[PDB]
């Protein structure tokens, strides 16, 4: 408990395996786009499949520019209870608030990357 | 059985920015003595 | 980097201090004009110190005579520069147990020169005393350590914040011991003893004992009692004085710290009961208001405690019978209460006799 | 960055919620637009200065420092910019 | 009084190890008698005595006196097709307890009366095959790790099951307290679970930060330090109560010079050295001063290029002598000056 | 039910301590006043869980097929279960 | 304030600082700040230090006189102090010598300072300040440093 | 009814702070315009 309700889209503890899981083998075939800096641009580019986020960041209004921009490029996001979880499943020494998957053409993620996006936009209902 | 670990001076914050802070902008000994002898001491 | 590296810069950094500080001596109130400076002397020694990644003899016997100007120097600042590089050398490196006892003497003996940097001294002692090896200090600066005036109200004012364990546990086994000499002899002064078993009580009452110094203290306290008593001579008067002297001692001990003196009995009735020494340890027990209660029975080695729970029935009822006696006579070393839960348990077991006594 | 500089910054988007959509890397080079587009055509060395060279932390620092502290303002910088367009309570706490 | 009217030393050696610098001697091989070029799978030192057991992927066990010259062979057993997984002391050490990889039977051999009993069937049990289990540190005690992420108490006398205990997910690493009365179990999804041995009740569930799956976990003799490992190769320690008490227990430290993923972890007898390895990477194994968490500089001497992959690791009971086993069928010793007990 | 989210998730055994291709289906579901929950799967088994921590209590295994039925009395002090066996 | 009601007295300088609105408002603050600690106590200075802290034409004597009305309440809260300075130094802080210095006092006397902070306030002052004040701040810290003051 | 609303939703609009960062540049070359010609007018009286 104890959660910010500003994060609506909060994975349940069996998705955010999911979620990190599919985090750390986009890492391994570099399609992962690692910090919020880096993850805007991906935006403004249109190259995102999703957008995970951090719900703990204290000051939480410093991530929530990306849910606007999300909601203009149709492109779907998710909050997970820790910043440190996905610092680790990024491959990264420091914590980690924003992270996105890029398109990539002849990804072998793709059925993996097309269940997690159904998984995601079903959390919207 | 229980181990306790006494603080030292590179870990502590504010004894580095005391010490980090130029001689002649440094303010006298008696309350870097206090400052560090009192930040030496287990606290309980 | 080159202070620690090469000593001669350090040699000149000191030396130019010891003689800053000697041609402004003569000037009075020109403690001022020497701020800065020794500042910068607390600022480099102390971080040279930290930068060393080992800390050779070589450093720390130049550092040595400068340390002892220091702390004879009459300068404020100066003398806490030295208990700053004191307190770091004593942080950083392990020392041999009489490099300690000459620092610990010669920081005790200078204490009270400057009345408004006591404390701190105290707390740098404390410090020397943390982080060394528990015996390194000897017995000799315990005269001049508590002739110190309001030592036990500095000490309690250090202890409302920070632990002040180490000087208690060096302090007690030579106040017990200082007191039963001025007991039994002769002392510098009789105020000597008197201000020993002041500072004792003083310690007993405001300064609250942490990490087990209670049962360190009571032990201290029965086992040297029985070893003066233990002595070839007889002393009976010399034995009274000690008596009286330890009553209110005893009785304070138990009435802050309630369950120690027990577990420290307990702990010590098997050598008494080896040893034919059962009538000292009576008269210890009734000394105390509570503890009575393990009284040796007149035939076998066993404590009264255990001689009304224990598995055998018979002898059990001598017990009982002993405890009719302790109820008969004058009861010194035990109390109402374990009298009354006593009986109060002993009259429904199983055996018809035990119930009958 | 100082009430003339962020004044200027919003003025350049056009609107306080069109700044907080820009990432950090933009609003370093935001003002230097002409040097960004003459270096990427003719594939020089990028500016790094932009509007924040006016700050007055970049102002006072040496010459050579000046490229460090313009990334390290701009990074800092936005993280107030989203704080004041999305938070609800004013306050100056988190940029002091 | 005063030090400089005399010729004398000023600096004295502690009663504590020191920080920063550990003084160490490399030693005679310990399976030095008998060469190998299988991978050693386990290593360990005897409770009471001066012996070394060296077992690994060679269908051999063997016991050998610890001498830190010649190490001579005192017994060695070669089962017919049993490739020792794990091999491990009782805790009276009196016998040894051996598991294969993909083998139902457990093989237990009593010293004392010469006997070598192998334990196919035990009743009550559904497992297919027996790899990883744990021995409680009282010696009543043994513990089985399953399938469908079950935990399988057994009493060590009789070898008989006492019960079961569940948790959600797989099994990866599980050890026992040092009271011996509680169960720690990592899952497969970073989560710990506390279990009580004599009730089997889970008394508490908490969260490892940053782990995505945990592959080992260990406990100090003293109470004090648990550490868990994970895959990004950072090892947290907590305080014991920190773990029985919180949801999110905050780590005293979290030891990030691993890189990759830590599987084994070993506590010194004195609670003042953990042994971190990686059996991923060569030369991975690093040297941890629990009192400041700070690790050892001078441990892997990598230009010597011996130790390669760690696969186990093990200290003598009194911490004189530390035990390493690679790939390449060598059991590596080092001797810690420090100590001066076996 | 005031809030509308899923405290705890418990994971089910496809077979009774072991593991198969064939998923387990969970036919009835009964709640008690205590916080135990009592299910009845397709291995043919009946479980009981505890609510407060989310970890299985004890399982009991009495059919060779479905376990399909559950049912409880307004008491709970007792409660009937029915098996594809009859 | 002499013979006529609070509210009224309010009024007056409330109607006074509508019609005063340049350089000549910065006497009209002041004596404004001054009635609200003598009328009401502390609680009715903060309440017209509030409204009046962003009318920009100021004087050094609007923040010192807040300053000191903090330090006679037995509270004595550390981070108004330090808040109080800040705005003070935001606004005269490129030519105010004394008041970087008084800033520096306030560290290292009060018993709720933090005398380690005094390291970034010295560094902070020699870059904020310009020209021949640049100067002063330095001998006045030098005699600052000895006994003279 | 409408202007009840989005009024507490104001004071936070920044249509002031771009209608006032551009006045004050404009304000700044007309007054350097006009000190011209005074300096101009007047250096033919007294031009030290």
């Amino acid at each position: 408990a104890d959660v910010n309700p500003k994060a609506y889209p909060l994975a349940d503890a069996h998705l955010t395996k999911k979620l990190l899981d599919l985090v750390q083998q986009s890492c391994n075939y570099k399609q992962l786009r690692k910090g919020a800096n880096e993850a805007t641009k991906t935006l403004n580019r249109g190259i995102s499949e999703f957008i995970v986020m951090a719900a703990d960041a204290e000051p939480l209004e410093i991530i929530l520019h990306l849910p606007l921009l999300c909601e203009d490029k149709n492109v779907p996001y998710v909050f997970v209870r820790s910043k440190q979880a996905l610092g680790r499943a990024c491959g990264v020494s420091r914590p980690v608030i924003a992270c996105s998957v890029t398109i990539k053409e002849g990804s072998q993620l793709k059925q993996q990357i097309q269940s997690i996006q159904q998984s995601i936009e079903r959390l919207l209902v | 059985n229980e181990l306790v670990q006494l603080p030292l001076t590179e870990n502590i914050p504010a004894i580095s920015e005391l010490l980090h802070t130029p001689a002649h902008v440094l303010p006298s000994a008696a309350f870097l003595c206090s400052m560090f002898v009192n930040s030496l001491l287990l606290s309980k | 980097t080159h202070c620690y590296k090469d000593l001669g810069f350090m040699d000149f950094i000191c030396s130019l201090v010891t003689k800053s500080v000697k041609v402004f001596a003569e000037y009075p109130g020109s403690s001022a004009q020497l701020r800065v400076l020794l500042a910068f002397y607390a600022s480099t020694i102390v971080s040279a110190l930290v930068a060393a990644e080992d800390v050779s003899d070589n450093i720390i016997a130049k550092l040595f005579p400068y340390i002892q100007k220091g702390l004879k120097s009459s300068l404020p600042d100066y003398r806490a520069a030295t208990y700053m590089i004191i307190c770091q050398i004593s942080v950083k490196v392990t020392m041999e147990n009489t490099f300690v006892n000459s620092l610990a003497s010669q920081i005790i003996k200078t204490l009270t020169k400057i009345p408004s940097l006591i404390k701190d001294g105290l707390s740098c002692l404390i410090v020397l005393l943390q982080r060394q090896k528990p015996e390194s200090l000897g017995k000799k600066p315990f005269p001049h350590l508590c002739n110190v005036p309001d030592l036990i109200t500095i000490l309690h004012g250090i202890s409302e914040t920070y632990d002040v364990s180490p000087l208690l546990h060096y302090m007690l086994p030579h106040l017990v011991v200082s007191i039963i000499h001025h007991v039994t002899g002769e002392e510098t002064e009789g105020m000597d003893g008197q201000i020993y078993k002041r500072h004792l009580e003083a310690i007993l009452t405001k300064i609250s004992l942490k990490n087990n110094l209670d049962h360190l203290l009571a032990s201290l306290l029965f086992e040297e009692y029985i070893s003066y008593s233990s002595q070839e001579e007889m002393d009976s008067n010399k034995v009274s004085l000690l008596n009286e002297q330890f009553l209110p001692l005893i009785r304070l001990l138990e009435s802050k710290y309630p369950r120690t003196l027990d577990v420290v009995l307990e702990e010590h009735l098997k050598e008494i009961a080896d040893l034919k020494k059962q009538e000292l340890f009576h008269q210890f027990v009734s000394l105390s208001t509570s503890g009575g209660k393990y009284q040796f029975l007149a035939d076998s080695d066993t404590s009264l405690m255990l001689s009304l729970n224990h598995p055998l029935a018979p002898v059990r009822i001598l017990a009982m019978n002993h405890l009719k006696k302790i109820m008969k006579t004058s009861k010194e070393g035990v109390d109402e209460s374990f009298i009354k839960e006593a009986v109060l348990a002993r009259l429904g077991d199983d055996n018809i006799d035990v119930v009958l006594s | 960055v100082g009430e003339l500089v962020g004044a200027r910054l919003i003025a350049h988007a056009g609107s306080l919620l069109n700044l907080a959509k820009h990432a950090a890397s933009t609003v370093q080079i935001l003002g230097a637009e002409k040097a960004l587009f003459r270096a990427l055509k003719s594939r020089r060395d990028t500016p790094k200065y932009g509007l924040i060279y006016h700050a007055s932390l970049v102002g006072q620092t040496s010459p050579k420092h000046k490229g460090k502290i313009s990334r390290m303002l701009a990074a800092k910088t936005v993280l107030a910019i989203r704080y004041d367009a999305f938070g609800e309570d004013s306050s100056s706490a988190m940029g002091v | 009084d005063d030090l400089l009217q005399r010729t004398g030393n000023f600096i004295s050696t502690s009663t504590s190890l020191p920080r920063g610098i550990l003084k160490m001697k490399n030693c005679q091989h310990a399976n030095a008698e008998r060469p190998t070029v299988a991978r050693i799978s386990s290593v360990q030192f005897h409770p009471g005595a001066q012996i070394v057991m060296v077992a690994g992927l060679d269908n051999a066990v063997s016991l050998f006196q610890v001498d830190g010259k010649t190490n001579p062979k005192i017994q060695s057993i070669y089962l017919e097709r049993f490739p020792i997984f794990k091999a491990c002391f009782s805790a009276n050490g009196e016998e040894v307890l051996a598991t294969s990889t993909h083998s139902k039977v457990l093989y237990v051999y009593d010293m004392l009366a010469g006997k070598l009993i192998p334990v196919h069937q035990v009743r009550g049990l559904k497992e297919k095959i027996v790899r990883s289990f744990e021995v409680s540190p009282d010696g009543s005690f043994l513990l089985i790790n399953g399938i469908a992420g079950y935990l399988h108490l057994l009493a060590m006398k009789t070898k008989e099951l006492i019960g079961s205990m569940k948790i959600n997910g797989r099994v990866a690493a599980s050890t026992f307290s040092s009271d011996s009365k509680k169960v720690y179990a990592s899952s497969g999804d970073g989560e710990v679970y506390v279990w009580d041995v004599n009730s089997r009740k889970c008394l508490n569930r908490f969260v490892d930060e940053g782990s995505l799956y945990g592959l080992s976990i260990a406990t100090s003799r003293n109470g004090q330090y648990v550490a868990c490992g994970s895959n990004c190769g950072v090892v947290n320690i907590y305080n014991q109560d920190s773990c029985l008490q919180e949801t999110n227990p905050k780590p005293i430290k979290a030891i990030m010079n691993l890189v990759t993923g830590v599987t084994s972890l070993t506590f010194n007898p004195t609670t003042e050295i953990l042994a971190i390895a990686s059996e991923k990477m060569k030369e991975a194994v690093r040297l941890v001063h629990l009192p400041s968490c700070t690790v050892f500089s001078n441990f892997p001497v990598i230009k010597n290029k011996n130790i390669s992959h760690v696969h186990t690791m093990d200290f003598s009971p009194r911490s004189g002598y530390f035990a390493l086993g690679n790939e390449k069928g060598k059991a590596l010793m080092y001797r810690l000056h420090h100590y001066s007990d076996f | 039910v005031k809030s509308g989210s899923a405290v705890h998730k418990m994971i089910v055994d496809r077979q009774y301590m072991g593991v198969s291709k064939r998923k387990c289906i969970v036919w009835g579901v009964a709640f008690l006043s205590d916080g135990t929950i009592i299910s009845v799967d397709s291995a043919g088994k009946v479980q009981f869980w505890d609510s407060a921590t989310g970890t299985l209590v004890k399982s009991h295994l009495i059919a060779n097929a479905d376990v399909q039925s559950i049912a409880v009395a307004d008491q709970e002090d007792s409660f009937v279960v029915g098996t594809a066996e009859g | 304030e002499g013979a006529k009601s609070q509210e009224d007295t309010e009024a007056v300088f409330k109607k006074a600082l509508l019609a005063v609105i340049g350089a000549d408002s910065v006497t009209l603050k002041n004596k404004y700040l001054d009635w609200a600690y003598r009328s009401g106590g502390y609680k009715k200075a903060r309440a017209v230090f509030k409204s009046l802290q962003e009318s920009r034409p100021f004087s050094v004597d609007f923040f010192r006189k807040m300053i000191q009305f903090e330090k006679e309440q037995e509270s004595c809260n550390m981070a108004n102090i330090r808040e109080y300075y800040e705005r003070a130094l935001r606004e005269f802080g490129s030519a105010d010598s004394d008041l970087w210095m008084d800033y520096m006092k306030e560290e290292l006397n009060h018993p709720l300072g933090r005398p380690e902070n005094c390291g970034q306030i010295y560094w902070r002052a020699m870059k904020m300040l310009q020209g021949e004040s640049a100067e002063a701040f330095v001998a006045k810290h030098a005699m600052h440093q000895t006994g003279h003051l | 009814l409408s202007r009840y609303r989005l009024k507490f939703s104001a004071d936070k609009v920044d249509t002031m702070i771009v209608q006032a960062i551009s006045l004050l540049d404009d304000l700044d070359k007309e007054l350097n315009n006009y000190i011209m010609r005074c300096r101009e007018w007047y250096g033919w009286h007294f031009p030290e």
